[PDB]
């Protein structure tokens, strides 16, 4: 509805606030998924090096 | 008798003490991690 008629940029520009804003929530617990998923499969064997145990 | 004498003879006299110095780096500065983790590489 951009340039056409009802949106008026700024009640869109409230919504693209609001995806642009609400999609870096989810990079906030994408992140914190991520950090709990090296919480989870951090179960251990080996530390990165590769040799004799 | 004979006595050979010795006559004072004063002024100068550098003293120094010597004295077991035990030598250290001037900065030591342990490289500890700020930040936990596996030491990667």
């Amino acid at each position: 509805l951009l340039g056409t008629q009802y949106i008026s940029k700024q009640e869109y520009d409230q919504a693209l606030a609001d995806a642009q804003q609400a999609n870096a929530a989810v990079t906030a617990a994408k992140a914190a998924v991520e950090t709990a998923r090296i919480n989870l499969a951090y179960t251990k064997v080996t530390s990165p090096i590769s040799g004799r145990i | 008798p004979a006595v050979g004498v010795v006559t004072v003879k004063t002024e100068p006299l550098q003293i120094t003490t010597e004295l077991p110095g035990r030598t250290s780096a001037y900065r030591i500065a342990e490289v500890r991690p700020q930040v936990s983790g596996i030491i990667l590489k």
